[PDB]
């Protein structure tokens, strides 16, 4: 009889005042981040060229 | 609460120190009786299954 929950909700419409304020998920949204360390581990690097590649 | 009447006197064996000894009256007399209410509910779950 019994199950857990399956179904992701990647994108949302609340129907906020009519014309749904729609927002996708934001967790659900990837992104990366700069490696801001290799960013200014790269120019002054003494192989210049490996770190400014 | 509410008054009932009662005795301080030592009897038989029912009164050691801490037993509190009313008769059949009271419950007869429905005197403190008890109402209480839990909640409860359902769920439906439109699913993937």
């Amino acid at each position: 009889t019994s199950e857990p929950e399956y179904v992701i909700p990647d994108v949302l419409v609340r129907k906020v005042s009519g014309r749904w304020t729609v927002e996708l998920n934001a967790d659900s949204i990837p992104r990366l981040k700069i490696n801001q360390q290799y960013a200014a581990m790269g120019n002054s690097a003494r192989n210049d060229a490996d770190g400014q590649f | 609460g509410q008054n009932m009447r009662v005795a301080f006197m030592p009897w038989n064996g029912y009164n050691f120190e801490d037993s509190i000894l009313v008769s059949e009256r009271v419950v007869q007399e429905d005197r403190f009786t008890t109402i209480h209410i839990q909640e409860l509910a359902c769920v439906s779950r439109d699913t993937k299954l």
